[PDB]
């Protein structure tokens, strides 16, 4: 199954079937966050997906081809996290991103908290394009979570 | 062994739940890919 769309990343080296993350299939390339697979090969039905490009510092990895997703947050508009939590249906959550200010520039961030196995869920703009992946972030004073909108090049 | 299974189309939902604020945070990204608050 290479059909475009959002996919769960599952493993069974644990109790039952565990969802370790989420990813995006687009143009024959599977996109997810590095900490989800740590660069390991993946099975899709009868076929195998082998890693193609990865970068621990970006926390990204692609399978079967180079990174294809190149939309970016416009800065001004709200976005939607298409959260795919473990054992639960895909659900769109709309939000106005905050901002990670870094030495190298500014990155959109979303203040949404989901189980760890939601890592890799896509964030989308209003035209439906994937502007990044959810799951690499920080924990603020409150004790809850703000994820970067992590996009590749 | 890890395996993938489809969970849906990638589409904007007009009837979406809205939540979350929009904080501005000074962060650092280290060589391990971990953000930290500055
Ligand atoms: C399951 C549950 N919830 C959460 O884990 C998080 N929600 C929250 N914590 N409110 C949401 C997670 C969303 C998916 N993303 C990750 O799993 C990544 C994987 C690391 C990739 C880093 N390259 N982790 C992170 O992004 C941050 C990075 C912090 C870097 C600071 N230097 N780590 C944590 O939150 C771990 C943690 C801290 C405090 C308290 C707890 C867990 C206790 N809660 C939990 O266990």
């Amino acid at each position: 199954e290479t059909t475009d769309g959002v996919y769960r990343v599952m493993t069974r080296r644990l109790l039952g079937s565990t969802q370790v993350g989420v990813g995006v299939m687009q143009e024959g390339v599977f996109h997810t966050m590095w900490h989800v697979t740590k660069g390991a090969a993946l099975r899709s039905g009868e076929g195998r997906l082998d890693p193609y490009w990865g970068d621990v510092k970006q926390d990204l990895v692609s399978y079967c081809g180079p990174w294809k997703l190149d939309a970016a947050w416009d800065g001004l508009s709200e976005v939607q996290l298409l959260a795919v939590p473990p054992g639960e249906r895909a659900k769109n959550i709309q939000t106005l991103p905050g901002i990670f200010k870094t030495k190298d520039g500014d990155i959109g961030a979303v203040a949404l908290d989901y189980p760890a196995g939601t890592s890799g869920s896509p964030i989308l703009d209003k035209c439906g394009r994937v502007i990044g992946l959810y799951g690499n972030g920080v924990v603020i004073k409150n004790g809850s979570y703000v994820s970067a909108i992590t996009q590749g090049k | 062994d890890m395996y993938i299974e489809r969970a849906g189309d990638i589409t904007w939902e007009k009837d979406a739940e809205v939540t979350g604020n929009s904080p501005r945070l000074d962060v650092a990204l280290d060589e391990s890919g971990d953000f930290s608050l500055v």
